[PDB]
């Protein structure tokens, strides 16, 4: 999702990608 | 203490160059050659040096001047 | 003290003018006395005594003689420091070859002598001998021989035909030639033939023997005849506990070296046979090549240990070696660390310090102020004052402490603000008070994150701590405007609490005369927080002189901005915070301070707002609960509808209907689709939900569930987070990265079962891996950054230089991604000013565009400016403070002397740690504004049906609207349609043309910085011109280029087995695609120049990060370029002593042949070279640098034979000699000193 300390693995394509807490 | 020293950036351009002669007028008040030119409310002689900048009456001329004044006047020591 | 400092080749009489004594036996200590065995590795004699001012036998003991040479034991009585000082030698029997310059790449003694490398190697094995000097014979002076054929060669010629075998023949070879000599000759024979190998050998050569012979340097000394030993103090064999001693494995290596070499002589006094005495020599050569640098041989093994012995290079090079671990990084006194807490009651300009560790940093300043009060008769006293712990030094410390900054680290250290000043307060505990707004400066977290306090000493560091490293000091961003002191996540809930309206609460819609009316009214609870109130506010705006001038009025707004009002400074207006205070808003806010009243009040302001933001986050009393979270009940639906459509398809594809894999991204769509739908059910459930009334029946508004503030105001969370908290969550991967064919249909409020934790097992497996090793990664980019582009400072305020690049909003072929006022503001203007018909100059050629003149400029509204970059200074070893613009943490100009490539390359490592080492998984033009078409680069033709088609690649559309500005920008495909051409106008979102259509996430920094080229590389033409083809098929069919007014002697070979692009029968320019794929910088700089390769580079990085989100000027990448094409190749040699082929730095050649052409005599001509960053920092004059970084073998050998001198510019080399940086203070210093 957001605050990026660990990444958003889950996602539809083209979102930049999280960098979640 | 001294919050902000943005007022001192602001009489000496180079913010750098306030730091070098805050030190030196700070050298100059520490080792015990001369005293304060504003009263000092138990600040160390970093503050006390940074108050002297703020009041706009020492910057790198003025102390210099006084330098160059203190070597004659122990020139005139010669006697 | 001293200046510059110089290597070169150590003569053997310079070997023994640093020694002292000859070791002569392998013996160290005498093993029941340990007193050193004379002469030995561990000798008084020769090196000194082990007690300080005693002789080893005591004779001549008490510490009146000074200097005395004692004459039982031949002992000289001075301060054991001196047995790590002095130095000694070994006489070799034979001649021993220094592995540092054979094995070197570019193998020094090989390619000095003109011969390969594996014939000297053979030689030395004496597996073959060489001739030496043969005047009038058959052979030339250097040949290689079978022993069969020495055996029959001598028989020829007993006498004029020398030929040895072994390192003396090699020494022989050295101390025969006299360059001078095969120079002479090879100016003839490079003059002659052409042979590109002539020529290389020919650079290289003559480089080489000339550059050798300028020092003075004598090739013999590549070869070893006395070898120097290390002092023993710094190879000790000091007791350890236990009766156990320890000793550096150098003591071994010289053992073995002196062990061998008697060995040899007692051989030699022996008349041993020749086989004995050549396998000793080899064993001798082996033994110095394990000393010098282990790792080209056999590696030798330790004793009785498996891993191998520290040598020499081993101590120095790498990143544990003295260079590394030592010089450029050390461990300091008066220093300390500990796990970190919150603070919130600290001012921001402080930090809560605990007793003990104050107690322990400040004992000196404690024992000097207690001896000066007379509270301690002496420090000895003093020192059982402290450790006795009584009552009155306590305030001592506080006098000691009150004006004394300290500064405070964090372990991963990315950008300045890494380290920042803060004033002590003594706290009891054992936990460091961190102020919670400079966390996000930190990155640190409160999850056991641990940081570490440095005490400044000198009157210097205090007040350089007070006056930049300040906290205060320091609240912009370097790397952009941005504040860097934003509220984080309390506070910024805490405001959104207070400032926000409901339809409904007490009291709605009453009148008060200002805030301190809502403070009684709210704190008493007869009035709620947020209710829509009018109250009478006084705002404040300087005006018309700069005199402060107040209006009162009543205002539409809430009880909680009425009283938010209060902390608001003078100056702002109310307009600020009538809003629903976003974070992002909160930032604004404080930035408008700052802009419009300065550093002072915007410091106590932010700690105001800090302070309420936490008092009132904690009365608000959020929470989150299991019931916060909503699950719609349409939820089910979508899942079953889904479900419905996945049983049709699999109907679908069981009867072989639809095929295999388009069935499958079927899936994949419809379940996408389906995820969506949840999505947008959920959040439409959420986010409006609150239905209330008020005065009426029903009405809704924004939602005030906990979980959905927390995600808007930006406090903690984001749209995903939610999403997943309640929805279906989305599709994971399995390891090949094939997505599922089975989404989740759970979410955290329900309880998933096996199959599902299994699936997410891998992408959190995956992420957290590049997480964790992506991080290590970013650090090692940080360091190619800093050690690219670190010696820049501004050396001088300007140079003159008119040059400048032209300045857009970029588009890349849809909207515009970044506005101009971004990408011009901070940096001075490169030429006049004018109105696109020439109305009269607004701006001039050197006026700094700040916010005044970026709105001036956004009123008439040109958008191409040409702007000073500092990639086109004309200042010579240093940027030139005008071309580099006004970016700092303070607002003002950049100052003469800040050391800007520094901060560059911090402001590009901080982002590295948001990028990612492995990425997750992955018909025409439609106008989005209203303007007019405007076609540029275009051929047209009009067809049957009457609309306009391209025939032309390079079509670029232009949207120009009433203005006279460009924001839209697209790129036209070959043989579109268009019903418009140039000149006409179109309506917003109508369709203006059609056509038919028909890996690593982080690193692709890191390829582009090293000027790496792709894996498959497009070509471009050479010059403009119509081209053609030619030659046939075999590996290349040739392209020949055509001019215009004169012949192309050009003629590229390009391979026909890839397909080609360009039009066999159509004009190109240099620079046109020839054919696609992704192309290499330097040769865009050979074609295109020097801004278009600049201007390259820093739109590709500027993508990248741009797409995940991080600010960042182009003036660093700015900076890094200029340091990237320092190097060039000369061309022509013209009038100047250059090589025709000769690579050196570009500002050398520029003032050299610029004093030329002010001169009568002809120039030399160059071409810029692109060389990488871990490549153009080799190409770094004062070589210390280049040894700190890139190999240190290879960079010592290479500066030692050239006899390069070093004058110590700039920064990183004056570090690891220890004195004053020439970049900040020191700079004023270091000015007095250079001009000097
Ligand atoms: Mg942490
Ligand atoms: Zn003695
Ligand atoms: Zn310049």
């Amino acid at each position: 999702g957001g605050a990026g300390h660990v990444p958003e693995y889950f996602v539809g394509i083209g979102t930049p990608i999280s960098f979640y807490g | 203490a001294r919050v902000t020293v943005q007022d001192a950036v602001e009489k000496i351009g180079n913010r750098f160059d306030l730091v070098l002669v805050a030190a030196r007028r700070a050298r100059q008040m520490q080792v015990g050659g001369k005293d304060p030119l504003v009263p000092e409310e138990n600040d160390k002689t970093t503050v006390i040096a940074l108050r002297e900048i703020e009041e706009g009456l020492i910057n790198n001329q003025i102390l210099d001047v006084r330098e160059r004044q203190e070597q004659q006047e122990q020139e005139a020591a010669e006697l | 003290e001293f200046d510059a400092i110089k290597i070169a080749l150590a003569s053997p009489d310079m070997i023994r003018s640093w020694s002292f004594g000859e070791v002569k036996k392998p013996e160290t200590i005498n093993y029941r006395t340990f007193k050193p065995e004379r002469d030995g590795l561990f000798c008084a004699r020769i090196f000194g005594p082990v007690k300080d001012y005693e002789c080893l036998c005591g004779k001549y003991k008490r510490l009146k003689h000074r200097g005395v040479i004692c004459e039982k034991c031949g002992v000289e009585v001075t301060q054991t420091k001196v047995r790590r000082e002095r130095m000694g030698h070994i006489e070799l029997a034979s001649p021993t070859a220094h592995i540092w310059f054979l094995k070197s790449l570019p193998s020094r003694i090989g390619l000095l002598l003109d011969m390969p490398l594996r014939d000297i190697e053979r030689v030395l094995y004496f597996e073959s001998y060489v001739v030496i000097e043969g005047g009038m014979t058959n052979l030339e002076r250097q040949q290689i021989l079978t022993e069969e054929q020495y055996l029959d060669a001598l028989e020829e010629f007993g006498d004029e035909f020398d030929a040895k075998m072994g390192a003396e023949a090699i020494q022989a070879l050295l101390k025969s030639m006299d360059l001078e000599q095969e120079c002479e000759q090879l100016r003839e024979e490079l003059n002659e033939t052409n042979s590109e190998t002539k020529r290389k050998k020919l650079t290289k050569r003559i480089k080489l023997l000339e550059a050798f012979v300028q020092s003075g340097n004598k090739p013999e000394w590549m070869i070893l005849t006395v070898l120097p030993v290390l002092p023993p103090d710094l190879r000790p064999l000091v007791p350890l506990d236990g009766g156990r001693f320890a000793t550096s494995d150098l003591n071994d290596l010289y053992r073995r070296v002196i062990n061998r070499n008697n060995r040899l002589k007692r051989l030699l006094d022996l008349a041993a046979p020749d086989i004995i005495v050549r396998n000793e020599k080899r064993m001798l050569q082996e033994a110095v090549d394990a000393l010098l640098d282990n790792g080209r041989r056999g590696r030798a093994i330790t004793g009785s240990n498996k891993r191998p012995l520290k040598s020499l290079a081993d101590m120095i090079k790498g990143k544990q070696g003295r260079f590394r671990q030592n010089l450029l990084g050390k461990r300091v006194d008066y220093s300390g660390r500990s796990v970190i807490t919150v603070g919130p009651y600290l001012r921001l300009h402080q930090c809560g310090l605990p007793k003990k560790m104050a107690l322990e940093l400040f004992k000196p300043f404690i024992y000097g102020k207690l001896e000066l009060r007379g509270l301690a008769t002496t420090i000895k006293a003093a020192k059982k004052m402290v450790e006795r712990e009584e009552a009155v030094v306590w305030d001592i410390l506080d006098e000691v402490i009150r004006e004394h900054p300290v500064l405070l680290n964090r372990a991963p250290t990315l950008h300045r603000l890494g380290i920042q000043a803060f004033e002590p307060v003594l706290i009891e505990g054992k936990a460091i008070q961190l102020h919670p707004l400079v966390c996000a400066a930190y990155n640190a977290d409160f999850d056991g994150d641990q940081m570490a306090v440095h005490v400044p000493l000198t009157l210097e560091a205090q007040l350089e701590a007070r006056a930049l490293m300040m906290s205060t000091n320091n609240i912009l961003s370097p790397a952009n405007g941005e504040p860097i002191i934003v509220p984080s996540q309390d506070v910024v809930l805490g405001l959104y609490y207070m400032t926000r309206d409901c339809v409904n609460a007490k009291g709605e819609g009453m009148v008060l005369t200002g805030p301190k009316e809502a403070e009684r009214l709210y704190r008493s609870g007869l009035a709620s927080l947020h209710a829509r109130v009018k109250v009478r506010i006084t705002e404040y705006e300087k005006d018309a002189n700069g005199e402060l001038v107040a209006k009162t009025s009543l205002k539409d707004t809430t009880v909680g901005r009425a009283i938010l009002w209060m902390i608001v400074p003078k100056g702002l207006p109310y307009s600020i915070v009538n809003q629903a205070l976003g974070k992002k808003a909160i930032s604004k806010m404080l930035n408008t301070c700052y802009r419009i009243l300065g550093l002072k009040p915007t410091v106590i302001f932010a700690d105001q707002i800090m302070y309420t933001g936490f008092a009132y986050a904690a009365r608000s009393g959020a929470s989150v609960g299991i019931d916060d979270m909503v699950i719609p009940e349409k939820k089910h639906e979508i899942i079953s509808e889904a479900e419905a459509e996945v049983a049709e398809i699999q109907e679908q594809f069981q009867s072989g209907l639809v095929t295999a894999g388009e069935r499958y991204n079927k899936v994949i769509d419809i379940w996408a689709a389906a995820n969506d739908r949840v999505s947008k059910a959920m959040m439409d459930n959420l986010q409006t939900e609150t239905v209330i009334n008020r005065d009426g029946q029903e009405e809704k508004q924004v939602s005030f569930n906990s979980i959905y503030m927390m995600a808007d105001s930006g406090a903690r969370g984001s749209a995903a987070q939610i999403r997943q908290l309640a929805g279906m969550r989305g599709l994971m991967a399995k390891p090949d990265g094939s997505i599922i064919e089975t989404p989740i249909t759970a979410n955290f409020r329900e309880g998933l079962n096996v199959l599902q934790y299994f699936i997410s097992t891998h992408g959190a497996r995956k992420g957290l891996a590049d997480t964790a090793l992506k991080t290590a990664n970013s650090g090692y980019l940080t360091r190619r950054l800093v050690d690219v582009a670190q010696d820049l400072v501004v050396t001088e305020d300007d140079c003159g230089t008119h040059e400048g690049i032209m300045m857009t909003p970029v588009i890349e072929g849809g909207d515009v991604k970044e506005p101009l006022r971004d990408r011009v503001l901070g940096r001075v203007t490169a030429e006049d000013v004018l109105k696109p018909g020439t109305a009269d100059i607004l701006v001039p050629r050197n006026t700094l565009l700040h916010e005044q003149w970026c709105d001036l400029l956004e009123e008439n509204s040109v958008d191409a400016v040409k702007v000073r970059s500092v990639v086109s200074c004309d200042t010579d070893f240093g940027v030139c403070a005008h071309c580099y613009g006004r970016d700092l943490a303070r607002g003002h100009i950049i100052n003469k002397g800040e050391a800007i490539g520094v901060i560059a390359a911090q402001s590009i490592g901080e982002p590295g740690t948001q990028l990612t080492m492995r990425t997750f998984h992955i018909s025409s033009i439609q106008v989005k504004n209203k303007g007019s078409i405007k076609l540029s680069n275009v051929k047209s033709v009009v067809n049957s049906s009457g609309k306009l088609v391209i025939t032309s690649r390079n079509t670029e559309l232009k949207l120009i609207d009433e203005f006279g500005r460009t924001k839209e920008s697209y790129k036209v495909p070959y043989g579109a349609v268009l019903a418009k051409g140039d000149g006409e106008q179109v309506a917003g979102g109508e369709t203006v043309a059609n056509w038919d259509p028909h890996t690593g996430g982080l690193p692709r920094v890191a390829d582009l910085f090293e000027a790496r080229r792709p894996k498959e590389p497009a070509i471009l033409a050479e010059i403009s011109g119509i081209v053609s083809f030619g030659k046939e098929t075999k590996g290349k069919r040739r392209l020949v280029i055509t001019p215009v007014d004169g012949s192309d002697p050009y003629e590229e070979m390009i391979p026909k087995w890839r397909q080609l692009n360009v039009f066999e029968g159509e004009r190109v320019e240099r620079g046109d695609v020839i054919s696609d794929g992704p192309e290499a910088p330097h040769d865009i700089l050979r074609l295109r120049g020097v801004h278009a390769v600049t201007r390259y580079i820093v739109n590709e990085v500027q993508d990248v990060y741009r797409l995940q989100g991080v600010k960042i000027n182009d003036k660093h990448i700015e900076v890094i370029v200029r340091q990237m094409l320092r190097k060039a190749t000369i061309v022509n040699a013209g009038s100047s002593d250059f090589l025709e082929g000769e690579q050196v730095e570009y500002s050398r050649v520029k003032i050299a042949n610029r004093e030329l052409e002010a001169n009568g005599k002809v120039g030399a001509t160059y071409s810029r070279d692109l060389l990488g960053i871990t490549k153009a920092s080799l190409a770094t004059e004062s070589f210390i640098s280049a040894a700190s970084f890139q190999e240190t073998t290879r960079v010592l050998t290479e500066a030692a034979v050239a006899g390069k001198r070093d004058e110590l510019r700039g920064l990183k080399e004056n570090v690891i000699v220890g004195r004053l940086i020439p970049a900040g203070t020191g700079y004023a210093y270091h000015q007095d000193r250079m001009r000097r």
